[PDB]
């Protein structure tokens, strides 16, 4: 879908999507959560007991 | 007050409106221009719901309310006064005016015009008013419009059940349709009316032959003419479905008998030329198919 | 022609500059009806009832009445391909009448003309007109000046 | 491909390339051949010479190296409640879906969707059978198809209790070529493609089979001419299969076919007489008009 | 048989056979004639046939037989496929008359209601008859599913054996007699398919090669007349060589539907011809020629010699009446498209008449309609409606959304003052309904009706108005490329494939014409020596080499050279007839000069005014060289001028 | 300025409707009343997706 060039200039665009493109992030925090748990874990909560 | 702002405005809109009004042929005034009404009412309804939505709408809420209680009830009443319109309009044409339809069907007759002229009542009150808000306030309108849109609905519904319950006497009624159908249960006074239809419901045969009191025979598309064996006797007053049925029966029975009369003539050995002139096509095929079938038979 | 060629600029003025002739101006837009034109002529014009003709819509006066339609070849396609507003213009000019739509009756035209102005198919926005229509007008490609001229 | 190209040396993947290229008419030439550094290439170049293409074809699913999972492996380890098999019409795997229900937990549940009473009582039987546990099956799920849109669409969909209920499994048959099924709904179940093929001798003995549970409608001739018919079709059924060579289009011949065919055989025996002679026009029939009835070019006829 | 070399050949090709038997056995006399194909027995149901045109034998037509009773006997459906042009829902038909039974038929997407459909199949199944749905491939998809999942209730009913079915949320009593037949035609994709449904319930079979000889030979044989064999033969072969020489065009039909109207078209011919090969010729020629074009008209009289060699005078002479009088000059091609029509509109109720701007396709169906008036005597009603002017509720009509009450559009009020009230009499007359406008399926779709055998207007309210056979139903447009092709194969076409009328002879109509616009309001002195001076001022060995340079050139908004002429004339002569009141006292030599000087402006304005203006001056020389050298030269501004005061 | 967002199954139009509650109001441009509701929603207050 295309919109008026005005309304994109005006607008400020968010992709929310999985393009496939996606694949190499998602299977990364698998294979992380699945192998390296502990930074998984201390990856998530790195702002949480800061 | 940017409530007050559109409340007024709602009212001001209301206090002006007006259904456009024309009349049919006798009596019942109808409307026009339904949906600009139905339409505002529906706007002016949401706007009223979502005004509630207001920081500073607590206080009046009541005056809101009050008129949101108002327009429901039109809306409650609209919804209802349309289709009693439509159906009613619809139900006229087949019922009110013919007298031989409305003959064989005393009781949806005698249904419809106590709706109608209470329907006419009504609305004759309804648009005196010269506004259309005014409507929620007549003692029994919404009560009125329920009771005859179910009516009329009750009525749709039997002539519906009639007509289908009355092909299933003579199936063959199943490729005429509705409206032809009426014209031969009214029109079994004359009996000449239904030669028309004798191409819709066999196809075989175009028209359908009297002596003016019983019926001879009938006539094919193409121009043939079969003679029956027993004519059909009819009485002044006989319902159509059933010399329908006996005429149904009786051509069959009657090329059944062309066919063993000119077969039987050919088993004696008369030339086909002879026969030809005699007889309807049809019999006079079958008869060459099965003797000729027999010969090659034997000249087997 | 082209922009600037004179189209407008010189048949207004020769069609305001004669006694003889009157003009109707109209605009015509990708958007527009039948029912536009009538209206742009019922200023100007008068129907009458004729036994001879029937019914009859000259000017109401003697001298002719020119219909101008700028722009001519913008109204749209319907989506069969065909912009009846054109074929309007035709019926005009070939049967010198049109059926009045609403009451079904014939309407004939009197000391009315057709005449238009518009730019080559070739640019955008035009619409290809059918030589059904334009077998019937002549037509003049006008052009920029000599330069001389200019 | 995908993987070795990335593992193994820029010769092993040209070597592979080439004798891809070979099996593919995209070009013809000898791989850099290189001695026993490579066994298995020299094993897949041999197929390839060799020219056996269905064994060549399989040497990377062996090269692959992994266990296939069968229709019971999916079926069992697979938790959703929700399948739908498709296959060709060549085959049906209601009689799998039945030898697996029997295999594991029973409550075989065979709905055909015929009419509207089938409708009815498939859409009773779903949610009977899904509070009660049993396996259900839909049999040829497109012929009623504008029942799904409505109906199995949204009753799938708008379920995701469906797993509260018990241990609760609904099969969907489907056919690989014919209408579409609603990709939503699809992509909602667990697919697999049903490709169990038997063999000639097999068919005409599950043919030959079927028949004899008959009882004795017929004399002993009629059982000569079943036997024949069951290999006939059985050849016929084969000869599909084949594809240009044999039959030029696809043909289906289905069991309707076979009942037609025997029809007539029945006929023409209880008609005639006891001589051999009727054979003239058992063929012609059944030729022409029974099985030939379906064919429109003449090369097949 | 007779030919069989052994005895069981012949018992073989007996079996191949329907037929018939009669039981002497017992009462129920109806029940008593039944027919054996196949070895399988079907029953006489003794429905009344009349005198249908019956099929001739073909064995194609008997294996149809064959696979029909085949299925019956189980109580499957039988379902046909294959191309259009061979016979599937006829066969059907043929197959009910020999057992006694009339089909009934459902034509599929002709704009039915459901619900009509919905009623019939139950008369079908309470009645029994035989139901046939023709081109039941194409069907909407709500509407086919409802249909399929209902013929599937029956024909499940049928081979259960229940009493009483149910279908559609109807429920309804059935015939063991009822059946279901299916006929499809295929699309680009393929041959066509049942649905899903239906698939298991019916038996498929494929309708192919027609047999065109048979049937040829036997039609001509029952007309008795000549080579029966040879003539079927040679026709075929013949449109056989029509349909692999001549163009693809999507309305070319030259199948056996085409055959056939040959074969009956050829028996009003055999009274004032003869019953050989010359009426065979002159009935291809009749039906064949006028949808052809330039190129495979003569494909088609090349092909023609190749294979069998080869009303007129009163007509032809009433024509040239109707010529003579609106000023028409009569050709070999206007004359030919003339009597073209002529003999299409005895035949066609609805014709279509196609060709470029100019074509004269108004001239001619003007011209045959007046000429008709003069012959037949039968007067002539014509209303010229420019269609896609109005739209289809302006008119055809329609209703107002409340009140529910009708309103006539254009065509049904016409169509009225036929009918309904005749103050005077339209029953000696002919009316003709001219649609002048590129014709669109929709405008169609809603008058299908008309050009339907049903003969009979379909309004919105159920009207149903009748159309008499006074009734005939025109259109002229330029291009048939957005029509329907249903609505091809229900009218008439005339194709026109060039101008009716050569350059000069347009020019000599049109000067005819100014003339007479002229000689209303002028003396008829002044007329006779100004037409003189006109007419003889220009040649036309001149102006065709000025016709052609300007066919090489670059031309804004084009428009042909035959359209241009009309501004060309009517130019010249008011041009001439402005200053006519100078040519009294004027020398002899100088008007000569004058006329020529007003025709070369008014030549080059009407060919070369929609050029650059570089290209007119370029033209303006092309003129002066092309007429006379002496004569005076036309030049850019060049123009003449009268003193104010005095004549000059 | 305004967010736009782009996703092919929309479940992020349920994410801002689970974050405002029953505030949410839901238009499309393609909705006939649309331009009134807008107009409600946008005086009275409410959270509004299109
Ligand atoms: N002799 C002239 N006298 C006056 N103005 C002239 C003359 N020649 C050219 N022009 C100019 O030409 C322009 C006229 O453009 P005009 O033809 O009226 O628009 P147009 O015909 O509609 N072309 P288009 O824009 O494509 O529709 C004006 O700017 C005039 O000043
Ligand atoms: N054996 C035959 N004898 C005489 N006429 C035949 C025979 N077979 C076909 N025809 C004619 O061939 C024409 C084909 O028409 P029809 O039977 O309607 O074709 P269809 O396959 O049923 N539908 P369509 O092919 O689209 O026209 C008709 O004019 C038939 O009369
Ligand atoms: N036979 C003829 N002899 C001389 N002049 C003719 C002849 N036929 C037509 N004309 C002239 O050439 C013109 C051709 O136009 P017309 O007869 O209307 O055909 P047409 O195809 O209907 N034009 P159109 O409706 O725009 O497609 C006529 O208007 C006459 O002026
Ligand atoms: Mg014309």
């Amino acid at each position: 879908g295309d919109i008026p060039i005005f309304l994109r200039s005006r607008v400020r665009l968010v992709h929310f999507v999985t393009n496939k493109e996606s694949i190499e992030t998602r299977i990364f925090d698998i294979t992380l959560t699945e192998e390296n748990a502990e930074m998984q874990r201390k990856r998530e909560d790195l702002i949480k007991l800061n | 007050f940017v409530i007050e702002k559109s409340l007024n405005r709602i009212k001001k809109f209301w206090k002006e409106a007006q259904y456009e009004v024309i009349e049919h042929s006798s009596g019942l005034k109808l409307v026009r221009e339904w949906d600009v009404l139905e339409q505002a009412c529906k706007e002016d309804l949401e706007e009223l719901v979502s005004m509630k939505a207001s920081n500073y709408y607590k206080i009046f809420e009541q005056d809101c309310l009050d008129l949101e209680s108002k327009l429901t009830k039109l809306s409650e009443i609209q919804v209802n006064w349309v289709e009693v319109q439509f159906y009613w309009l619809d139900l006229y044409g087949i019922l009110g005016e013919n007298l031989d339809i409305q003959n064989f069907l005393p009781l949806e007759t005698s249904k419809f015009k106590s709706l109608t002229s209470e329907y006419k009542m009504i609305t004759t009150r309804a648009f005196q008013l010269d506004t259309t808000i005014e409507v929620i306030h007549i003692p029994n309108f919404d009560t009125t419009l329920k009771l005859t849109i179910d009516s009329l609905k009750m009525i749709k519904s039997s002539l519906s059940t009639f007509l289908e319950r009355q092909r299933r006497q003579f199936p063959r009624f199943y490729f005429l349709g509705n409206d032809d159908l009426l014209k031969i249960i009214g029109s079994g006074k004359h009996h000449d009316q239904v030669s028309k239809f004798m191409k819709k419901m066999f196809g075989s045969i175009e028209s359908i032959i009297f002596l003016e009191d019983f019926i001879t025979g009938v006539r094919s598309v193409e121009g043939e003419v079969l003679n029956l064996n027993e004519k059909i006797e009819l009485k002044d007053s006989i319902q159509a479905q059933e010399w329908l049925n006996i005429l149904d029966t009786e051509i069959k029975l009657s090329v059944f008998t062309q066919f063993r009369d000119c077969l039987g003539q050919l088993k004696d050995g008369t030339d086909i030329e002879v026969v030809v002139s005699k007889y309807i096509f049809q019999a006079i095929l079958l008869s060459a198919q099965v003797m000729w079938t027999e010969l090659v038979e034997k000249c087997l | 022609g082209p922009p600037g060629s004179g189209k407008t600029m010189i048949m207004n003025n020769a069609l305001r500059n004669s006694s003889l002739y009157d003009v109707v101006g109209i605009n015509f837009s990708k958007d527009t009806t039948t029912e536009h034109i009538l209206s742009a002529l019922h200023r100007h014009t008068n129907y009458v009832t004729t036994s001879k003709g029937l019914t009859l819509l000259p000017k109401s006066d003697i001298k002719n009445l020119v219909l101008f339609c700028d722009e001519i070849n913008l109204p749209k396609l319907d989506k069969y391909g065909s912009q009846n507003v054109v074929l309007f213009l035709r019926q005009l000019m070939e049967k010198q009448g049109f059926w009045k739509t609403p009451e079904n009756k014939w309407v004939t035209i009197e000391r009315i003309h057709i005449v238009g102005a518009c730019n080559p198919p070739t640019d955008p926005g035009r619409i290809p007109m059918s030589e059904r229509f334009t077998r019937h007008a002549a037509i003049l490609y006008l052009g920029y000046p000599s330069g001389k001229s200019l | 491909c995908l993987y070795k190209f990335d593992i193994e040396s820029e010769q092993y993947k040209e070597a592979v390339l080439t004798m891809i290229g070979v099996l593919s008419e995209s070009s013809d030439g000898v791989p850099k051949l290189t001695v026993d550094t490579n066994d298995d290439l020299r094993y897949l170049w041999d197929y390839v010479t060799t020219k056996s293409y269905i064994s060549a074809l399989n040497w990377f699913k062996n090269e692959f190296f992994v266990d296939e999972w069968n229709i019971a492996d999916v079926v069992a380890n697979s938790e959703n409640n929700y399948f739908t098999m498709a296959s060709e019409r060549d085959v049906d795997g209601t009689f799998k879906l039945i030898e697996l229900a029997k295999a594991s937990k029973e409550s075989l549940k065979i709905i055909p969707l015929g009419s509207i009473e089938n409708l009815n009582y498939a859409q009773e039987e779903i949610s009977k059978s899904k509070i009660e546990g049993g396996w259900i099956l839909l049999q040829n799920i497109q012929m009623s198809l504008s029942w799904v849109k409505t109906y199995l669409h949204k009753h799938v969909e708008e379920t995701k209790a469906a797993e509260e209920h018990e241990k609760f499994k609904m099969f969907m048959t489907c056919h690989l070529t014919g209408d579409k099924l609603p990709a939503p709904l699809l992509q909602r179940t667990d697919r697999v493609v049903y490709e169990d093929i038997p063999g000639i001798l097999d068919t005409v003995k599950d043919l030959w089979g079927s028949q004899f549970f008959t009882g004795k409608i017929s004399g002993v001739w009629s059982v000569y001419c079943t036997f024949l018919l069951s290999w006939f079709h059985a050849l016929i059924t084969a000869r599909t299969r084949l594809v240009p060579h044999g039959f030029s289009k696809k043909y289906y011949f289905n069991d309707c076919d076979f009942q037609f065919a025997s029809v007539y055989l029945e006929n023409v025996l209880a008609t005639n007489s006891t001589n051999n002679i009727p054979w003239a026009q058992v063929r012609d029939h059944i030729a022409t008009i029974v099985y030939g009835g379906k064919i429109d070019e003449e090369k097949d006829l | 048989l007779k030919n069989c070399s052994t005895k069981e050949e012949a018992r073989l090709l007996w079996a191949k056979v329907q037929k018939f038997y009669q039981k002497n056995d017992t009462l129920d006399d109806l029940n008593s004639v039944f027919i054996s194909q196949s070895g399988y027995l079907l029953q006489y149901k003794f429905e009344y046939i009349g005198i249908p045109e019956r099929l001739i034998y073909t064995p194609l037509l008997l294996i149809g037989f064959a696979t029909l009773t085949d299925s019956l006997h189980q109580k499957y459906g039988g379902c046909f496929f294959g191309p259009a042009g061979t016979g599937k829902t006829e066969t059907v038909k043929a197959f009910g008359q020999n057992l006694g039974r009339v089909v009934v038929v459902f034509n599929c997407d002709d704009s039915f209601d459901y619900q009509v459909l919905s009623r019939l199949l139950v008369g079908i199944t309470q009645i029994g008859a035989w139901g046939c749905f023709d081109q039941f491939n194409r069907l909407d998809e709500k509407v086919l599913s409802a249909v399929s999942a209902n013929i599937q209730q029956i024909q499940n009913g049928l081979q259960v054996g229940k009493s009483h079915i149910t279908l559609l949320e109807e429920e309804t009593p059935l015939s063991p007699h009822t059946a279901v037949f299916i006929t499809l035609n295929p699309g680009y994709n393929g041959r066509s398919e049942l649905p899903e449904n239906l698939k298991k319930s019916f038996r498929e079979f494929s309708m192919k090669s027609p047999q065109s000889g048979t049937i040829a030979e036997m039609i001509l044989q029952i007309m008795g007349f000549e080579d029966s064999k040879s003539l079927a033969s040679k026709i075929v072969h013949f449109l056989e060589l029509l349909s692999s020489k001549c163009s693809s065009m999507n309305h070319y039909h030259f199948g056996l539907r085409t055959l056939k109207g040959v074969l009956r078209n050829c028996s009003p011919l055999i009274s004032e011809f003869g019953e050989g090969e010359k009426t065979v010729v002159e009935s291809l020629k009749r039906v064949i020629l006028p949808s052809l074009g330039d190129t495979d008209e003569l494909v088609f009289k090349d092909e023609l010699s190749k294979i069998f060699d080869s009303n007129s005078k009163a007509i032809v002479q009433c024509l040239k009446d109707a010529g003579q009088r609106s000023g028409f000059s009569m050709s070999e091609e206007f004359l030919k498209k003339c009597m073209q029509f002529y003999y299409m509109q005895k035949t066609q109720q609805a014709l279509i008449l196609v060709g470029k701007a100019g074509c004269g396709k108004t001239a001619t169906w003007k011209t045959v309609i007046d000429a008709m008036a003069i012959f037949d005597g039968h007067a002539n009603v014509v209303y010229v409606i420019d269609t896609k002017v109005l739209t289809k509720e302006s008119l055809y009509g329609s209703m107002l959304k409340a009140t529910l009450e009708w309103r006539d559009g254009l065509f049904t009020s016409i169509l009225r003052r036929v009918n309904d009230d005749i103050t005077g009499t339209f029953k000696n007359s002919r009316i003709w309904v001219v649609f002048d406008s590129d014709l669109d399926p929709e405008y169609v779709e809603a008058m299908n009706s008309v050009l339907d055998d049903n003969k009979i207007l379909t309004l919105p309210n159920g009207e149903r108005l009748p159309i008499p056979p006074n009734f005939r139903i025109l259109f002229e447009t330029d291009n048939l490329d957005h029509t329907t092709p249903a609505t091809i194969t229900r009218c008439g076409l005339l194709w026109f494939s060039t101008d009716v009328c050569s350059i000069s002879s347009k020019i000599d109509h049109l000067l005819n014409k100014s003339y007479e616009a002229l000689d209303n309001k002028l003396s008829m002195f002044e007329l006779d020596k100004l037409k003189d001076l006109i007419s003889d001022s220009f040649d036309m060995a001149s102006l065709t080499n000025i016709f052609t340079c300007s066919n090489d050139l670059v031309h804004i908004l084009g428009v042909r050279t035959f359209n241009k002429l009309e501004t060309a004339v009517q130019l010249a002569v008011h041009l001439i007839s402005s200053y006519r009141q100078w040519f009294q006292n004027l020398d002899d030599k100088s008007l000569k000069d004058v006329i020529t000087l007003l025709i070369k402006r008014s030549l080059l304005y009407a060919l070369a005014g929609d050029s650059t203006g570089e290209s007119q001056r370029a033209f303006i020389q092309t003129i002066n060289t092309y007429f006379g050298h002496d004569s005076q030269e036309l030049s850019d501004y060049s123009t003449i001028v009268i003193a104010n005061d005095k004549l000059s | 300025a305004v967010p736009f967002l782009l996703d092919p199954s929309s479940h992020m139009i349920t994410v801002i409707s689970n974050y405002y509650g029953n505030k949410t109001v839901l238009l499309s441009f393609l909705e006939e009343g649309f331009v009134k509701r807008l107009e409600n929603a946008i005086r009275f207050g409410s959270v509004v997706i299109i």
